[PDB]
């Protein structure tokens, strides 16, 4: 019952932790790419001037 | 059944010790798959 148990309840890293890989790669790929944005309405402006 | 006790609990500490092992192996595939990551942060800030 306790091999049962583990199994129905356990998590495997081999899998959560490259789940918590992509995930945080995504999450500085999106700062990095929300920072650019802003540069284009300024880029409007510049020409605008 | 001393000898037989003895002989089944053998094999299962041996493969417990194997179980962590794969735990661990996984482990180590973890921090290079992390190396890796690493390395696309590397990638990444190069941008």
């Amino acid at each position: 019952l306790t091999s049962a148990r583990s199994r129905i309840e356990d998590s495997d890293y081999a899998t959560e932790v490259s789940n918590m890989s992509r995930a945080q790669i995504l999450q500085q790929a999106g700062t990095s790419v929300l920072a650019q944005a802003n540069q284009v309405p300024q880029n409007v402006l510049s020409l605008l001037r | 059944s001393l000898t037989k006790q003895y002989l089944s609990v053998s094999n299962s500490i041996d493969e417990t010790v194997a179980r962590y092992k794969a735990q661990f192996t996984q482990l180590d595939t973890m921090m290079s798959k992390l190396n890796n990551t690493s390395s696309y942060l590397t990638q990444q800030f190069t941008a």
